[PDB]
């Protein structure tokens, strides 16, 4: 599950790249204060990811997933509830099976011994070309 | 469907090799599994092999094992088939093709004619054909295009570029004397023609373009 | 390898006609823990490249027409098209996506039956850049007609001529189902100098009389 809503991540409690999902994976870059004027910013920062988004149908992404500055996998998706296009909250097609991108193992260990293989999915009239990673645990 | 764009046709001599590439664009090519399909003229489909990009791993018909060589460059996001030892049963359309796990090939690219042979490319001239001078003027005009002695197939051709397409026939080329002749003809209402111009654009594959065959009226 | 056999070779519809087209494989294409049969059936119209029309079978491919219905199981198949429209002309193949290496049918080819329509005819003197060269076409264009059998007759100064003719026919066409044809009398530009009246006439079954183009050299 994702523990909550994707809200601005300012860029320096982020570690690495910011992957959001759309099916297909996406490194989304950050904004300054011309792209964010309702933001409070701070004087300390500069730059901020907006990661905000309704369902790809409408919005942008199911979901976001980095790493915390202390080196934490941090993830954001969808509020919870055509498998994945009503109910997605990130990379997590099912409970078993998660959107590979090169950033998968760091961000998820865990899915080490997941079988890949690879899907088509049509959002909105886009086709999306994806790896997936699957199977269970006792 | 996704985007595959294909290298230009080539013309190979018997026994030599040939190397054709497939590019992908709106996707990445890791995802999916490329496969090569070939077309003999007027005949069937019959599949070369496949690769999956994101480890290269390769699968072939048997019978074209050695003879075929399918790789892939993640890099630039494109495939490639190399095929050695040509004969003049190989001169095809070859395709490459997009699939999933089912294997179904989901998505097609426009295909890459090789032709086999020991003659050697001969570029077309291309002749602008306006109507008979001093005809009477009708509510539509038909220009035309004559693309004559080149080899080998295939010329492309179109109208203003892509944008008069409605009203044109292209009919398909004919082999008198080692050479191909094609013509093709375009309708438009009269007001179009000749207030506005009209222009055949010919491509041969062998690196040939003559757009500068404007339609002018007769003297 | 698996063979893959289809019937009929071709099919001549009208617009609007039901029309069904069979697949066969040596071997079953089930896969028993899907119960999918990896049939799909692609669509090739006249020079384009394949199309995905149906896999599994029977689920159609996203945006295909709801006309298009795959069915058949075991190692009988059916591709159907409950209304059968101008722009379905094609050749139509099969393949398993079962087992490598994948292997396709010999196809099926879709004509479209339409009524009778009359050709346009336009005759084209040879350009002044091909007559520089030393070379001399005349051309007749014979557009939008149906059914596709017609015969062209060259005349020069009412003299029919044979040699030097050279004709082609179009495919049928994708959205109203007619042919065309061209048909080119090439001369040097020494023996087209020496003729004035250069006609072209079509016969065909939209009439009794042939429709004739001619042109004078003045
Ligand atoms: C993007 O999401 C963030 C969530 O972090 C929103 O920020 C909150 O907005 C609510 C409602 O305006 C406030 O009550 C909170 O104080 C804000 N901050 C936090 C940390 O919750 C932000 O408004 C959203 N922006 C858009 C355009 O939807």
């Amino acid at each position: 599950y994702p523990p909550r809503q994707c809200g601005v991540v300012s860029a320096k409690t982020v570690c690495g790249p910011v992957y959001c999902f759309t099916p297909s994976p996406v490194v989304v870059g950050t904004t300054d204060r011309l792209g964010a004027p309702t933001y409070t910013w701070g004087e300390n920062e500069t730059d901020v990811f907006l990661l905000n988004s309704t369902r790809p149908p409408l919005g942008s992404w199911f979901g976001c997933t980095w790493m915390n500055s202390s080196g934490y996998t941090k993830t954001c998706g969808a509020p919870p509830c055509t498998t994945y296009l009503k109910c997605g909250s990130g990379p997590w097609l099912t409970p078993r099976c998660l959107i590979d991108y090169p950033y998968r193992l760091w961000h998820y260990p865990c899915t080490v011994n997941y079988t890949i293989f690879k899907i088509r999915m049509y959002v909105g009239g886009v086709e999306h070309r994806l790896t997936a990673a699957c199977n269970f645990t006792r | 469907e996704v985007q595959l764009q294909q290298s230009g046709a080539e013309l190979v001599k018997p026994g030599a090799s040939v190397k054709l590439s497939c590019t992908a664009s709106g996707f990445n090519i890791k995802d999916t599994y490329i496969h090569w399909v070939n077309q003999r003229p007027e005949q069937g489909l019959e599949w070369i092999g496949r690769i999956d990009p994101a480890n290269g791993h390769t699968q072939y018909d048997p019978k074209f094992q050695g003879k075929a060589t399918i790789t892939a460059d993640t890099s630039s996001n494109t495939a490639y088939l190399q095929l050695s030892s040509l004969t003049s049963e190989d001169t095809a359309v070859y395709y490459c093709a997009t699939s999933d796990y089912s294997y179904a090939l989901d998505s097609w690219g426009q295909g890459t004619s090789v032709t086999v042979s020991s003659a050697k490319t001969t570029a077309p001239s291309v002749y602008p054909l306006a109507p008979v001078c001093g005809d009477t003027t009708g509510s539509s005009v038909t220009l035309g295009c004559l693309v004559k002695g080149y080899f080998p197939e295939p010329v492309t051709l179109t109208w203003n570029s892509g944008s008069l397409s409605s009203g044109v026939h292209t009919f398909p080329a004919v082999l008198q004397s080692d050479l191909y002749t094609l013509s093709s003809s375009v309708t438009v209402t009269s007001s179009t023609w000749p207030s506005q111009s009209i222009t055949c654009n010919v491509a041969h594959p062998a690196s040939s373009t003559k757009v500068d065959k404007k339609i002018e009226p007769r003297g | 390898d698996i063979v893959m056999t289809q019937s009929p070779s071709s099919l001549a519809m009208s617009v609007g006609q039901k029309v069904t087209m069979s697949c066969k494989s040596s071997q079953s294409l089930l896969n028993s823990n899907n119960q999918k049969n990896y049939l799909a059936w692609y669509q090739q119209k006249p020079g384009q490249s394949p199309k995905l029309l149906v896999y599994f079978a029977s689920t159609r491919e996203s945006g295909v027409p709801d006309r298009f219905i795959g069915s058949g199981s075991g190692t009988d198949f059916t591709l159907t098209i409950s209304s059968v429209q101008a722009e379905d002309l094609a050749d139509y193949f099969c393949q398993q996506h079962y087992s490598t290496p994948y292997t396709f049918g010999g196809g099926t080819k879709l004509e479209i039956r339409r009524a009778d329509a009359a050709p346009t005819v336009s005759i084209f003197p040879p350009s002044s850049e091909q007559l520089t060269s030393g070379g001399a076409s005349v051309v007749c264009f014979l557009n939008n007609f149906y059914p596709k059998d017609i015969n062209v007759k060259w005349k020069i100064d009412g003299s029919e001529r044979q040699n030097g003719v050279l004709n082609s026919w179009t495919d049928q066409d994708s959205k109203d189902s007619t042919y065309s044809m061209s048909s080119t009398l090439t001369l040097t530009k020494d023996e087209y100098e020496r003729h004035n009246s250069y006609t072209c006439e079509a016969t065909h079954k939209t009439s009794t009389s042939p429709i004739v183009k001619s042109f004078n050299r003045n």
